[PDB]
RNA sequence: CAUCCAAGGAAGGCAGCAGGCGCGCAAAUUACCCAAUCCUAAUUCAGGGAGGUAGUGACAAUAAAUAACGAUACAGGGCCCAUUCGGGUCUUGUAAUUGGAAUGAGUACAAUGUAAAUACCUUAACGAGGAACAACUGGAGGGCAAGUCUGGUGCCAGCAGCCG
């Protein structure tokens, strides 16, 4: 109908969201290695010189 | 290639205490610290004195190994070392023995218990015994 | 009640924390010299700011004034002894002209890299951190060991290190033992 | 030239003029009157515990249509009663009635924040445990 | 305001070191010892919860690990020109490929350290492959660096210091 349940119930969206498990990953290096990775990714491996840097460019 | 070598810098004679003070600079590559007793002996035949009138302490193997630095004294006689050095050094070197001391808390407890009684406890013991007798 | 010894801060975060150009410059300097954090750049900038404050205060004072002479040449000799200020410009007006990259350049990290015994800046960082480089038969496990001019000639791998000549180490010794056994 | 005197011997009136004008500020007046100790629910206190009396929800303003889940808490330090906000999504059920809850400031200098009317305090801890640890299931309510 | 009480009496002062109750958002172990600083005394020697040492301690403060380097496959830029090429001629990244090194964080013979012990400095013998020895805390409309990607809810749930 208009509303699928009791409207004012607390923790509604949290309760009914689909629990999607964390995706397992390779370890992300931390510390000086992370700064080196960022430096390589931004100032020696310039990817999209057009426009801005556009870090995290949405895929479309 | 062990070759523990020793040096005595800033040596000052001192008949005020009948001693000779110095800083021990021991160069020892490919080796850990110098295990004081061994260096006491080294100074003993270094300064033509017995292994008893020689003391070392305050050692510090510097960062990175190799060199180490401490303080050392050489006494004119073993008796002077006996009568001038602190008790704990005379215990470290085996020339004296640890004194049989009760713990500090027990000593203070006994001190207060002795405070409770005026004069010797001879009379009060028998008095209390014959008191609880009747 | 014992007399305190004075701890003191050694850095100062910038007031605008979110400047795009400044963030990019900080990342450039971090990647160029293998700095672990951006607190390193803050620390060098703080040291430079103290130096500049002293220099400007001495500049305000009149020329040929005992304070100016004494502490100005003291700061000059200290900076040339560090090596950041070239001998050509010992004038106390080029002191205001120093950049943070100048003090960055004198780090034991970059000096080990320059000497070539470490082939990469991060390689220099790890080699320093693994207790290998010794500045005058004294190892320094600290990347920010400001190497002074009088002692730069005495950087090399330590004797205790395998590179300076000693037992190889855990992995090589274990492999040799395994090969000898089998 | 200007309203203030300028003579070398006019320190007295300059000082008393500044001292009389300082009361025009709100921060200075609050600090000197010490209204925080006497009138505010907490006397110069960043946090304060309290007991949950009941469990209310309060509607928002015009531009924002919702019901923010609040809680009425009687403070233990002095006995005042104030409404407080249970911040996150599913945290209303976490705090039960008549349990000790540590309220904190709401971040807007003791004034109502956003679209929630007549509230000035968050909720940080309940029954000794923090709400943020409960909300990510890092800890659980002791249920005593 | 309290304590023991044989109901006649007696004894109290932690804003000393510990520790406890209470209070409150809010603060430590009934630990070791006179080694060091000194102090008291008839005076070296005795004593000192003064004090020092440790215990807890993310109040603050300093330095700083969480990888480094090859050899291979997928690539990109300075290219010999530009027969389409293209060798990659010169380099720089991306790949659960793949190798050899180095090292602590931990354990631990010792010795140093210390009044005695921890702990640090040194160092035997162990101690890295997913080097699982796995770095979090907040944020991704603007202020303010970073998404108009996917799914869910549809002025609910909630977010939002302010605008929203
Ligand atoms: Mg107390
Ligand atoms: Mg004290
Ligand atoms: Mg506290
Ligand atoms: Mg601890
Ligand atoms: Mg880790
Ligand atoms: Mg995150
Ligand atoms: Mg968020
Ligand atoms: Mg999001
Ligand atoms: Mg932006």
């Amino acid at each position: 109908g208009k509303v699928h349940g009791s409207l004012a119930r607390a923790g509604k969206v949290k309760s009914q969201t689909p629990k999607v498990e964390k995706q397992e990953k390779p370890k992300q290096p931390k510390g000086r290695a992370y700064k080196r990775l960022l430096y390589t990714r931004r100032f020696v491996n310039v990817t999209l010189t057009n426009g801005k840097r556009k870090m995290n460019p949405s895929p479309s | 290639s062990d070759a523990i070598t020793i040096r005595t810098r800033k040596v000052i004679s001192n008949p005020l205490l009948a001693r000779k003070q110095f800083v021990v600079d021991v160069l020892h590559p490919n080796r850990a610290n110098v295990s004081k007793d061994e260096l006491r002996e080294k100074l003993a035949e270094a300064y033509k004195a017995e292994k008893d009138a020689v003391s070392v302490f305050g050692f510090r193997t510097q960062y990175g190994g190799g060199k180490s630095t401490g303080f050392g004294l050489v006494y004119n006689s073993v008796a002077d070392a006996k009568k001038f050095e602190p008790a704990y050094r005379l215990v470290r070197y085996g020339l004296a023995e640890k004194v049989e001391k009760a713990s500090r808390q027990q000593r203070k407890q006994r001190k207060n218990r002795g405070k409770k009684i005026f004069g010797t406890g001879k009379s009060i013991a028998k008095k209390a015994a014959r008191r609880n007798a009747d | 009640p014992r007399a305190p010894r004075t701890y003191s801060k050694t850095y100062s975060t910038p007031k605008r924390p979110y400047e795009s150009a400044r963030l990019d410059a900080e990342l450039k300097l971090a990647g160029e010299y293998g700095l672990k954090n951006k607190r390193e750049i803050y620390r060098i900038s703080f040291q430079l700011s103290k130096i500049r404050r002293a220099a400007r205060d001495l500049l305000t004072r009149d020329e040929k004034d005992p304070k100016r002479l004494f502490e100005g040449n003291a700061l000059i000799r200290r900076l040339v002894r560090i090596g950041v200020l070239s001998e050509d410009k010992k004038k106390l007006d080029y002191v205001l002209a120093l950049k943070v990259e100048d003090f960055l350049e004198r780090r034991l990290q970059t000096q080990v890299y320059k000497l070539g015994l470490a082939k990469s800046v991060h390689h220099a960082r790890v080699l320093i951190s693994q207790r290998h480089i010794a500045v005058g038969k004294q190892i320094v496990n600290i990347p920010s060991f400001m190497v002074r001019l009088e002692s730069e000639k005495h950087i090399d791998f330590a004797r205790t290190s395998p590179f300076g000549g000693a037992r190889p180490g855990r992995v090589a010794r274990k492999r040799a033992a395994a090969a000898g056994g089998e | 030239g200007k309203g203030k005197p300028r003579g070398l011997n006019s320190a007295r009136k300059l000082r008393v003029h500044r001292r009389n004008n300082r009361w025009a500020e709100t921060t200075y007046k609050k600090r000197l009157l010490g209204t925080a100790f006497k009138s505010s629910p907490f006397g110069g206190s960043s946090h304060a515990k309290g007991i949950v009396l009941e469990k209310i929800g309060i509607e928002s303003k015009q531009p924002n249509s919702a019901i923010r889940k609040c809680v009425r808490v009687q403070l233990i330090k002095n006995g005042k009663k104030v409404t407080a906000f249970v911040p996150n999504d599913g945290c209303l059920n976490f705090v039960d009635e008549n349990d000790e809850v540590l309220l904190a400031g709401f971040g807007r200098k003791g004034k109502a924040k956003g679209d929630i009317p007549g509230v000035r305090f968050k909720v940080v801890k309940v029954s000794g445990v923090s709400l943020l640890a409960l909300w990510k299931e890092k800890k659980e309510k002791p249920r005593s």
